[PDB]
RNA sequence: GAAUGCCGGCAUGAGUAACGAUAAAGAGGGUGAGAAUCCCUCUCGCCGUAAGCCCAAGGGUUCCUACGCAAUGGUCGUCAGCGUAGGGUUAGGCGGGACCUAAGGUGAAGCCGAAAGGCGUAGCCGAAGGGCAGCCGGUUAAUAUUCCGGCCCUUCCCGCAGGUGCGAUGGGGGGACGCUCUAGGCUAGGGGGACCGGAGCCAUGGACGAGCCCGGCCAGAAGCGCAGGGUGGGAGGUAGGCAAAUCCGCCUCCCAACAAGCUCUGCGUGGUGGGGAAGCCCGUACGGGUGACAACCCCCCGAAGCCAGGGAGCCAAGAAAAGCCUCUAAGCACAACCUGCGGGAACCCGUACCGCAAACCGACACAGGUGGGCGGGUGCAAGAGCACUCAGGCGCGCGGGAGAACCCUCGCCAAGGAACUCUGCAAGUUGGCCCCGUAACUUCGGGAGAAGGGGUGCUCCCUGGGGUGAUGAGCCCCGGGGAGCCGCAGUGAACAGGCUCUGGCGACUGUUUACCAAAAACACAGCUCUCUGCGAACUCGUAAGAGGAGGUAUAGGGAGCGACGCUUGCCCGGUGCCGGAAGGUCAAGGGGAGGGGUGCAAGCCCCGAACCGAAGCCCCGGUGAACGGCGGCCGUAACUAUAACGGUCCUAAGGUAGCGAAAUUCCUUGUCGGGUAAGUUCCGACCUGCACGAAAAGCGUAACGACCGGAGCGCUGUCUCGGCGAGGG
RNA sequence: GAGCUAGCCCUGGCCAGGGUGAAGCUGGGGUGAGACCCAGUGGAGGCCCGAACCGGUGGGGGAUGCAAACCCCUCGGAUGA
RNA sequence: CGGUGAUUGGCGCAGCCUGGUAGCGCACUUCGUUCGGGACGAAGGGGUCGGAGGUUCGAAUCCUCUAUCACCGACCA
RNA sequence: CCGAGGGUAGGGCCCGUGACUGGGGCGAAGUCGUAACAAGGUAGCUGUACCGGAAGGUGCGGCUGGA
RNA sequence: UGGGAGAGGGUGGUGGAAUUCCCGGAGUAGCGGUGAAAUGCGCAGAUACCGGGAGGAACGCCGAUGGCGAAGGCAGCCACCUGGUCCACCCGUGACGCUGAGGCGCGAAAGCGUGGGGAGCAAACCGGAUUAGAUACCCGGGUAGUCCACGCCCUAAACG
């Protein structure tokens, strides 16, 4: 049947996007933890 | 002049639509100081507040002049009686000699091509507006302001009417449609006559779809729930409420008055 | 040495299950070291409202070419959607952005919050919505509405030429809109043709014949022609459209009432440009040439597409802003704007390929899911249904044999038809169209397709209507009558209801436990109670704020009942709610009688009784479509039996109407009556109601139901009671 | 974390083909005027039959499956909640 | 089988928990009223307190066990 | 072709019958009460509605078959 | 032609007496009720009184053996719309007339449906008396109804 994953570049970039994280204070702590850990992709890759 | 339907299918033997013979041939609307974008919304910023709202047909808000002190002493010609989906009652288009086109809540007995004037002179004929202190005692009236220079906020449903019963000082006492006797300031404005479309009470919706077309979602009973969602909910089959009948939030719904006791407007009310 | 311990490796099942839809394959010839699996040819089968094309989302090299097979491919593999390398995506007109706004987000002003943060008018962002200027062919191995060819348009900027008061993010118009049913004329699309153009062909008995087969188009400026949409034209007056207007709006007489006239679309026709089958010849995977100087003609059907903002009806009453036109404002009127022409300027991004699927979501080359457009022909009443078939694309990436049991999926059967069984579960009968004919009951609509019947193919003759053609031929669509023929059978194949009686529950259409329950559960119109006079009541939030509602007692909220018909009886003792400026109790505070601690004292510091002290509770009433409840024991009547009657105890009052062995009855298969040969089920009664009962509603109710129970008819592999055959294992 | 699912807001699209013939109009009848009755027109409906589409009633298969909800037959809604 | 409530004049209930007195109403009987009966008026009788045992100076009364009677429960399988 | 009649299917009328139930009448001198006839001890009667073991009571309006 | 009477009918408007309730003043130990009583109301300030306000229903005197109407029935006043009827003049028509199966219309009160309104009265119902018992008669309460609009119901001691 209709599974869970139905991609959308608009939705992906707007929810897990870099700008969306810098809006909220909780999202700013997400990137701080990703920088400290050393993730290569601080945000999900969207094209 | 309520219309009936033959029972060719069910929910049509009881289905009932209102009469539109009073509506003159003005099915569309006027514009520019006339319909505004109606913001359809069943809720506030986020969560739902007033439940079981949504769906329904799309509407256009006809802006109604509820403050007729803008055009004191200026006559008017009634050229149209239109349908308003946002109101139970009917509206009336008014062409001004001054040139402005406004909508007034159409009262009873008003006919197309009638001279209507607002202000303190304003002789007593249907549709005219006056301060409460100049209207004779015993006459029916509607579109009454509560406080002066604030807008008509009283008796503007369908078929409703307020009656004046006397003058006390700067205030006058009014027989509201709920039977309440209220002191209203004499400088408040009110348009005389009843509002008409009194057959609105006699409408039968017929089927469930009509309620959905008006935007009224289905109403779920509390006893048909679970105790997490409702105090009446729960129990094995058909519990007989097991407690005083209350609302989902705990407050009783059978005779519990909830008017604020220390309201400053309490020294202006007399009856129920 | 153990912890169903952790990590890694290797055993067992076992050469077993499986190899991913039963749409199907066979042969020949090539390449090759190696061919069922690669290429080509012939034959066969499958899809064909797709299993064929075109977009969007998604994917990111998968597209092409060359060289290859270690791994991926459920086998092989010379093949690839795989490895290596190279090549391939060209835009003023397609789509998005230098245009617009909606939900929503953001948000200077401003409001709020310990902090982080939360609202929020104007503005901005926000798109398959509105606005905007390209059609047809040809080329690549891979791109084209992008390159090329033809024809045609849109913005700017600079100029001469001619006109006008020019002129804004400001005002007005317009943009601008629902659902259903539709008129006229076109186009797309399709059918036929004795007419036109064609390589060819008479096979096997017959046919040189209006014989067979293939094809008879596309685009196209400015005009014309045909449809159609929008709109009156003057004159005054004017306080409104938040400054001003000659504009708009509102009055007043004049001319039209029309589309006459202005524009604006759509379709022909148009300068001219392009395409061009079948068959044959070939050298490739794929295409080229000829056929051809190709013809490019006439009828008929005809749209849901165009004319579009068409017309009519109806209630549930159906976006905003910009582009565009007009108007004036400052400023300017050597500027500027409008028309025409000429020259010049016209950017960023996407364009490959899959795209109902082996390239997207399902860990897979997964029988699943996935939005929009075209989707032909014939026949079946019609149709996107069903059968076959064009174009096009496939034979589903293991095969070859054998012909056990048994499993799945099918076909058939004597005689009996439900005797099987929880129950006709399942399978079977019926099945489309036309015409007869159709009960109880009923809300007069229905029940109805009730039920049950008859016709259904083909040939010939006569005959009635339309549409397009001129009133005619032809072509197309409907009929009617008569005479015949054949088969077992004529919706001859495929698609296509079994029917009835009765009861329970629910009024119904509908919704729900994705993933065991679709129901008698929920919802539903309708009824009632209650709250709420607006800064409403209620809800979210600490607040601001917002919903309610830009609503106003015919309105909004909460609760229960659940169309409709008849009804909904008694109890306020307790609880809930409502109403009572008396009284009792009652906290902080006031109040200080009086007492205590220190001081040599003035003093300072503690308690501390009367008395005044709110809500609430106690108290007084009311209130059932509020929470809730609605008795026990004795005796008594011309035979027993029974109790209309009475006595007594108790409660606040003691179940009325209407139902009742019921979705409720333990004893119970209560006892009669009916259906049966036989009925713990079903139906109709009696009432001895363990333990019905009136809005957690009661009793009925036409219609309605993949609900539940009982019965009958038809039919049958359900059964006696099995048997045989087919295919996938 | 509402790219599944539930609800709502904004904006678009989809629902082949057949039946039934409500209201209302025209004419006739009827009356004093009516009510009302006949046809013809008309095309209303949480209307019927039945494809796309949305489901998921019953049975069979499936059970380390094609599939962590499937397949075959059958069945419901299909202009509206 | 379990728990707990009561057997009291002919009948229906008080009297018990705080032991020394058995009462109310109907009924029955006598008299009165009426032509008579019912109703009414005036007076009167009526109880081994279900039986057995002790607890005491003393039991309808306090406590055990049987006898029926009424009511409730017997659940998860 | 028609055709007596036979068969299938569905309607209409009538009759017999049926657990049980309603009301009617007649019976042995039964039980309960007093409705109405006298102003019948609440004047009576009536249409209608409600209620009550029952005659009946009451409400609205009417009649003299009463003052 | 010209006069006349009348509660004849429909609509709209309007007056006051009286009842109930609300408010203020004043004022006390009882008020109601009956045959007698009781329920009930009342120091929480009743009845009785004054003043003001709201609301509904019916119109005293005139007024009766009266009047009108086909019947049921119709009663404050005003206006409008309207029917029937009587008299005089003897003016015109000129037998047009009577009854009336059906049908049609009207039709007290009670009753039903929808909405409104509800002061008093009042079935049902709740108490308090009486009785042996009282579901009645009497008393205190009290819901439908009584009133309005529309649509039904078609009954009667609709009786002269
Ligand atoms: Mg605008
Ligand atoms: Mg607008
Ligand atoms: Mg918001
Ligand atoms: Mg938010
Ligand atoms: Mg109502
Ligand atoms: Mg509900
Ligand atoms: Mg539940
Ligand atoms: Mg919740
Ligand atoms: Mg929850
Ligand atoms: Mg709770
Ligand atoms: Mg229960
Ligand atoms: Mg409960
Ligand atoms: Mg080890
Ligand atoms: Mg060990
Ligand atoms: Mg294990
Ligand atoms: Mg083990
Ligand atoms: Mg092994
Ligand atoms: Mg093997
Ligand atoms: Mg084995
Ligand atoms: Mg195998
Ligand atoms: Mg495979
Ligand atoms: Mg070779
Ligand atoms: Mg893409
Ligand atoms: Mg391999
Ligand atoms: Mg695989
Ligand atoms: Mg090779
Ligand atoms: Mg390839
Ligand atoms: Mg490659
Ligand atoms: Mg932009
Ligand atoms: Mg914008
Ligand atoms: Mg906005
Ligand atoms: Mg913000
Ligand atoms: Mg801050
Ligand atoms: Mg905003
Ligand atoms: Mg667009
Ligand atoms: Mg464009
Ligand atoms: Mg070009
Ligand atoms: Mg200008
Ligand atoms: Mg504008
Ligand atoms: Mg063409
Ligand atoms: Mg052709
Ligand atoms: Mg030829
Ligand atoms: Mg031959
Ligand atoms: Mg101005
Ligand atoms: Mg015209
Ligand atoms: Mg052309
Ligand atoms: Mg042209
Ligand atoms: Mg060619
Ligand atoms: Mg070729
Ligand atoms: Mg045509
Ligand atoms: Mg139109
Ligand atoms: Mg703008
Ligand atoms: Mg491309
Ligand atoms: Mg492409
Ligand atoms: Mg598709
Ligand atoms: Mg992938
Ligand atoms: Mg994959
Ligand atoms: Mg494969
Ligand atoms: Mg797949
Ligand atoms: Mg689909
Ligand atoms: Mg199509
Ligand atoms: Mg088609
Ligand atoms: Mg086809
Ligand atoms: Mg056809
Ligand atoms: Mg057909
Ligand atoms: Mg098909
Ligand atoms: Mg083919
Ligand atoms: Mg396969
Ligand atoms: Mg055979
Ligand atoms: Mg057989
Ligand atoms: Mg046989
Ligand atoms: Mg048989
Ligand atoms: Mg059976
Ligand atoms: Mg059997
Ligand atoms: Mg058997
Ligand atoms: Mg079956
Ligand atoms: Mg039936
Ligand atoms: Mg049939
Ligand atoms: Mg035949
Ligand atoms: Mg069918
Ligand atoms: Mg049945
Ligand atoms: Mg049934
Ligand atoms: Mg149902
Ligand atoms: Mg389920
Ligand atoms: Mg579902
Ligand atoms: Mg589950
Ligand atoms: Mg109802
Ligand atoms: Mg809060
Ligand atoms: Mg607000
Ligand atoms: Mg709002
Ligand atoms: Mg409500
Ligand atoms: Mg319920
Ligand atoms: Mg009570
Ligand atoms: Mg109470
Ligand atoms: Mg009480
Ligand atoms: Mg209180
Ligand atoms: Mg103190
Ligand atoms: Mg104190
Ligand atoms: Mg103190
Ligand atoms: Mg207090
Ligand atoms: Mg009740
Ligand atoms: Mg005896
Ligand atoms: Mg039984
Ligand atoms: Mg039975
Ligand atoms: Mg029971
Ligand atoms: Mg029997
Ligand atoms: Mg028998
Ligand atoms: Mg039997
Ligand atoms: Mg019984
Ligand atoms: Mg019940
Ligand atoms: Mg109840
Ligand atoms: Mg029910
Ligand atoms: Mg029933
Ligand atoms: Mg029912
Ligand atoms: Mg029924
Ligand atoms: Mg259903
Ligand atoms: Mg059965
Ligand atoms: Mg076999
Ligand atoms: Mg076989
Ligand atoms: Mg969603
Ligand atoms: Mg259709
Ligand atoms: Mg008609
Ligand atoms: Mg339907
Ligand atoms: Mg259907
Ligand atoms: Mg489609
Ligand atoms: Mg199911
Ligand atoms: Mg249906
Ligand atoms: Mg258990
Ligand atoms: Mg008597
Ligand atoms: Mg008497
Ligand atoms: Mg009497
Ligand atoms: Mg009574
Ligand atoms: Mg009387
Ligand atoms: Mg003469
Ligand atoms: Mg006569
Ligand atoms: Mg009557
Ligand atoms: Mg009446
Ligand atoms: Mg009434
Ligand atoms: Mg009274
Ligand atoms: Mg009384
Ligand atoms: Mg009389």
């Amino acid at each position: 049947m209709k599974r869970t994953w139905q991609p959308n570049r608009r939705k992906r970039a707007k929810t897990h996007g870099f700008r969306a994280r810098m809006r909220t204070p909780g999202g700013r702590k997400v990137l701080k933890r990703r920088r400290q850990k050393g993730r290569w992709r601080l945000t999900p890759a969207v094209r | 002049a309520v219309k009936k339907f033959k029972p060719y299918t069910p929910s049509r033997r009881f289905m009932t639509v209102a009469d539109f013979s009073e509506i003159t041939k003005t099915e569309p609307e006027k514009s520019l100081v006339k319909p505004l974008k109606k913001t359809g919304g069943r809720n506030n910023q986020g969560r739902i507040t007033v439940r079981f709202r949504g769906g329904g047909h799309k509407r256009l808000y006809r802006i109604i002049d509820f403050k007729r002190w803008d055009k004191v002493g200026i006559p008017a010609k009634v050229a149209a009686i239109e349908y308003d989906p946002n109101r139970s009652a009917r509206i009336a288009l008014l062409h001004y000699v001054d040139g402005e086109k406004r909508y007034i809540i159409a009262p009873d007995g008003l006919q197309v091509g009638q001279q209507v004037v607002a202000g303190p002179d304003a002789p007593i004929q249907v549709g005219n507006a006056l301060p409460l202190r100049f209207i004779p005692v015993g006459t029916v009236v509607h579109a009454v302001e509560l406080e002066p220079k604030k807008g008509a906020k009283l008796a503007r449903a369908a078929g409703t009417s307020a009656q004046i019963q006397g003058r006390e000082g700067d205030y006058v006492i009014l027989r509201l449609p709920s039977g309440e006797l209220r002191k209203v300031h004499g400088e408040c404005y009110a348009t005389v006559g009843a509002v008409g479309n009194a057959d609105h009470k006699n409408i039968v919706l017929g089927k469930a779809g009509r309620s959905r077309w008006l935007g009224r979602r289905p109403h779920v009973r509390g006893a048909a729930m679970n105790p997490v969602d409702h105090p009446h909910g729960g129990g094995e089959g058909r519990a007989p409420r097991g407690r005083p009948p209350a609302s989902p939030w705990g407050w009783q719904t059978k005779g519990l008055k909830t008017r604020k006791r220390r309201k400053p407007s309490s020294r202006f009310i007399i009856a129920r």
